[PDB]
């Protein structure tokens, strides 16, 4: 939970080097954090492919056009970090996404929402990674005592 | 390859309760066990696997997998 | 640095201090009270001289010492002796040939000492961070170092005897004949079926070969039939050897015979009694239990090799990872300041007319220069204050290159073992002393 | 855009120590590179070193010989971190063989020939007068680490009595990354990788066989591929 | 000395793009090493070309809206970074596109120049309402790794150039996990298994090839040291 909490945090967290910008792709955006340029905790504009469920508040805005759109399940800009991506790609593509910081009891909430809306072999599966991604981001969160 | 490799969703709206799947998932693989078991005899009763099995198997997954596959059925007396 | 600590988890240290067993080598601590010195020699099981002489004849059996006045006593040091709870009691000797002895001088150590000096476990360099779950809820990892290097091994010696005792039919007879065996099973057995001295045992191997007098023997019928065509005869002579419990290896070090028929005197009924000592040098494993002294305690989960380690900026691996989650909740601050001091000790320091107030604090208690390596005390409740490790850990001595691993907050860049790249953020890190 | 390739210098700062530098690597490469590096040269290195020893009088290690203060437990552990070299590829028998008082130490012991050893300086005993020591010593060559458990094959000679062994030669490896000269956002970095070694053999044919085992995994993943 | 098992890389194929690689039964701890050193090397040396900068017709930097067309700027920046380019000039090579009318403007519709290939036709840069009156033109320049937006002074040159974001890698993510496998009744092997993304214009298993052969010759540079052998096979 102290790494999922770590993984979708605000600003501040850091020096925000490389904030205010819009990557392609969330794997563009990997490429850049793993350059350094950017940092984990940054509000920037990620794009996510066709599929993406987007957040339940998404749900009335979208695009601008003077033609019909259906952006709750297209393609869609959204300001948000590197961080909320890879916890949301950790959830399964039929769940909304999520935009809020998870911490504990948010992370409950989700977990709760899964276990009553979902089969019990997805539910298991999203335990897993949400297991797999706390501990390893955990182990880069950096938490110390001195 | 696992214990949740038949998911329990399809065998539970199968048999509509979770208590009445246990017992008649038991009693199939009773069922086969005591067929694989057989050694010679040739009940004309005893009925083998339906689905394929693998050359070392448990009797209670091949039970589950015949559940999940649906040509099994029960009948209360 | 109890003051630091909780009273919850004081006590919990307290009452895991009584149970670290003593290792192959013994280290004292870098960071301790002062005061381990007093409880090892008030401790009987330091050997300790009676009389002010020069040693004449230094041993591992024994040791000889020759006071001024003419009299010459040896002390015998015992080695590798079963203690109560089945832990060896190994007698090291420290004072050389030729140097002199004032009386109560310290001629041999005991098991958990060095030097006169209590020795109940090993200091491990410690970086505090949660490492990809294996220190999830306390666990515990270490490198394969202490399992390499036996940093942290311990011999235990397990006893146990049988008694050829003699019952109604007749008496019973330890005898290399055990009744319905095979032949490679008493191959070790000596002439009057005892186990030889240093042959390594495991489950079911045989120590003492035990045959009862005899029994009243009905054949049943199948055996009858299997007898007559295999033509063996059963006899009413039927084995009880003993055999090695279930679960068990070590190599035998040493057997007791007491005879009946000889001078040796032996409670009613029993002719004869044997007892076996097997001793196994058991290293740190997953699943052993560790702790230090603060109260914080884990099994071990992993033990990762070498290079898995994250190590420090000069390539030295941190033989343990802790997890930083339980100083906080546990209320047990003082391990950090340990973990600190203990950096400190390891790597000396040089203070001389720095004007600062912890210098003048230190250069009036005579702790300015100390080199390194030398072990610190800090009194239970007089230990060195935070401005002290501050100000020191400011002038640490170079390690190598004229540079200091430690930043003045007490964190180091420590670099991922396996992934490589560097962790974001600086890691505390330091010597614990660990149990 | 631009194409440079990756070169290798070395330079000697200690008779077992050495800096080695990577100048053209790409961003973000120096870690990874030397961290692969350093992995392979501190987990897999041939190496040689003593597997077990024969003691006459004595049947376990757990005893102790008469005339040496140090029971025989703390002479395995000194013997532990004796360094040898081994040419045959068999196992090698040495003789450890002082009488009187004095110091047993490494250069003391008897080297077979093709077998020697490299910490002459090492003390591994003190004998008092009365005493005698009378060593049978087993080496064995290898990599990585091998526990004695394993190392047990014998089992009548009850004399015989294994000893855990450390093979990889090499003490600690650390690297460093900086930034390159040349003009350009990419900012090349310059990987410099710090290896010490033990006296068994030169850094450089230490990081040589890693390089060999590195190059021929990686190899294996290209060839098997199209 | 010799390993037990020889690995063997092996592929899984799921779509032509999205591929699985996986090691055989490996040398305990060889699985860190390798799987992120590959990693590293596909995501970085292998190269490329993508675009470098735009310029749009009647637009300032400062000014983010562009006449006739509803989409807006970042949109299409985002769009046009999407892109793939194959390109081999090694210099900086413009390409063109003049697009009029109300309508769709996509990448079928863009003109090449000679030597330069794009390999998606499909994506949608563009659409038009009203008028298209679109004008752009896109420098593309072939590169290695990936490579943040700078100012070259370009926007001083013209002030329609600007900046954009360039993905000179062929390959999109690699996502390498290792587990362990029992072999010989022993369980210290390890299974690397390196799951690796990749657009259309490129075969996940070439880039593989091409990631191996520099490490191979990045680490046999190593062989200049002195000869030695290491058991194997």
């Amino acid at each position: 939970v102290l790494g999922l909490f770590f993984l979708t945090t605000d600003s501040e967290g850091r020096s925000p080097k490389g904030e205010g910008r819009a990557f392609g792709s969330s794997a563009e955006a990997i490429m850049a954090f793993d350059a350094g340029d950017l940092t984990l905790q940054a509000k920037i504009d990620i794009r996510f492919p066709v599929g993406t469920i987007p957040p339940r508040g998404f749900e009335p805005p979208a695009r601008e056009e003077g033609e019909p759109e259906w952006q709750q399940g297209d393609t869609f800009t959204l300001k948000t970090t590197l961080g909320r991506a890879l916890f949301n790609e950790l959830l399964p593509e039929d769940y909304p996404f999520v935009d809020y910081e998870v911490g504990k009891k948010q992370l409950s909430e989700i977990v709760n929402d899964l276990a009553e809306r979902y089969p019990k072999v997805i539910v298991a599966a999203t335990l897993d990674n949400l297991k797999a991604a706390g501990f390893f981001w955990a182990t880069r969160s950096g938490v110390t005592v001195a | 390859e696992g214990i949740i490799n038949p998911p329990i969703d399809e065998l539970l709206e199968a048999t509509d309760s979770k208590y009445s799947l246990v017992i008649y998932a038991a009693k199939r693989a009773r069922q086969i066990n005591a067929y694989y078991s057989q050694l010679g005899e040739g009940l004309l009763e005893y009925v083998g696997p339906l689905v394929d099995t693998h050359v070392h198997e448990k009797p209670l997954s091949i039970a589950l997998r015949e559940i999940n596959a649906g040509l099994l059925t029960s009948e209360a007396i | 640095f109890l003051e630091h600590d909780d009273a919850n988890r004081a006590l919990m240290g307290a009452n895991m201090m009584r149970q670290a067993v003593p290792l192959i080598k013994s280290e004292s601590p870098l960071v301790g009270t002062g005061m381990e010195y007093r409880s090892a020699a008030d401790a009987g099981d330091v050997v300790k001289a009676e009389k002010a002489g020069v040693v004449q004849e230094v041993s591992a059996d024994y040791i000889t010492t020759t006071n001024d006045d003419g009299t010459y006593i040896t002390y015998r040091l015992a080695k590798f002796s079963r203690s109560n709870q089945g832990t060896s009691v190994n007698q090291k000797v420290i004072v050389a040939e030729g140097d002199r002895i004032i009386e109560g001088q310290v001629l041999a150590d005991g098991p958990a000492t060095e030097n006169g000096e209590m020795a109940l476990g090993k200091n491990l360099l410690v970086a505090f961070m949660p490492w990809e779950g294996h220190n999830y809820e306390d666990a515990i990892i270490l490198s394969q170092r202490l399992v390499q290097d036996d940093v942290l091994s311990s011999i235990h010696i397990e006893e146990h005897e049988v008694d050829a005792r003699d019952t109604k039919l007749g008496p019973e007879e330890i005898t290399r004949d055990i009744p319905n065996v095979s032949e490679e099973v008493l191959a070790d057995l000596d002439e009057r079926g005892i186990i030889r001295i240093g042959a390594e045992v495991v489950a079911g191997d045989i120590l003492v070969g035990k045959v009862t007098p005899k029994g009243e023997t009905e054949l049943t019928p199948e055996e009858r039939l299997l007898r007559a065509i295999f033509g063996e005869k059963a006899r009413e002579v039927r084995d009880t050897s003993l055999k090695v419990p279930h679960g068990e290896i070590g190599k035998v070090i040493g057997v007791r015979v007491f005879d009946r028929e000889e001078g040796d005197e032996l409670p009613p009924g029993v002719n004869q009694l044997v007892r076996v000592y097997v001793a196994q040098k058991r290293k740190i494993t997953d699943g052993d239990k560790l702790a230090g002294r603060h109260g914080n305690k884990g099994v071990i989960s992993k033990i990762n090799p070498i290079e898995d380690m994250p190590f420090l900026e000069d390539g030295t691996p941190v033989d343990i990872i802790l997890n930083p989650l339980a100083v906080p909740s546990r209320m047990n601050p003082g391990q950090v300041l340990e973990i600190h001091l203990g950096w400190l000790a390891s790597r000396g320091w040089d203070v001389s007319g720095l004007a600062e107030e912890w210098a003048q604090r230190l250069q009036v208690i005579g702790a300015d220069k100390v080199e390194p390596g030398t072990n610190v005390a800090t009194p239970v409740f007089d230990g060195a204050r935070e401005d002290e490790l501050a100000g020191l850990l400011q002038h640490t001595i170079p390690n190598r290159d004229g540079e200091r691993m430690v930043l003045p907050s007490g964190k180091a860049r420590l670099f991922d073992g396996r992934s490589g790249e560097p962790f974001p953020e600086p890691i505390s890190v330091g010597y614990m002393y660990i149990l | 855009l631009i194409a440079q390739r990756p070169s290798l210098t070395e330079e000697v700062v200690d008779e077992f120590r050495s800096r080695f530098v990577i100048e053209p690597l790409e961003p973000g490469f120096g870690y990874t590179l030397g961290n692969s590096l350093r992995r392979t040269l501190l987990s897999s290195i041939p190496g040689a070193a003593v597997t077990s020893i024969r003691i006459d009088g004595v049947l376990h290690e757990f005893t102790t010989v008469p005339g040496v203060k140090e029971d025989v437990t703390d002479l395995i552990l000194n013997i532990k971190q004796l360094v040898v070299s081994s040419e045959h590829d068999e196992p090698v028998v040495m003789y450890l063989r002082k009488q009187g008082p004095g110091l047993v130490t490494a250069a003391d012991i008897a080297p077979p020939a093709g077998v020697e050893v490299h910490n002459p300086d090492l003390v591994l005993a003190t004998l008092n007068g009365k005493g005698k020591l009378e060593m049978e010593l087993t080496v064995e060559r290898g990599r990585g680490y091998v526990s004695a458990v394993q190392n047990k094959q014998v089992g009548q000679e009850i004399g015989r009595i294994p000893v855990d062994s450390i093979y990889s030669p090499v003490l600690k490896v650390t690297y460093k990354v900086e930034a390159t000269r040349v003009e350009q956002r990419t900012d090349f970095d310059k990987l410099i990788v710090d290896v010490e070694t033990k006296q068994a053999m030169r850094p450089r044919d230490a990081m040589a066989s890693a390089g060999k085992t590195l190059v021929e995994l990686f190899g294996l993943a290209r060839e098997l591929n199209i």
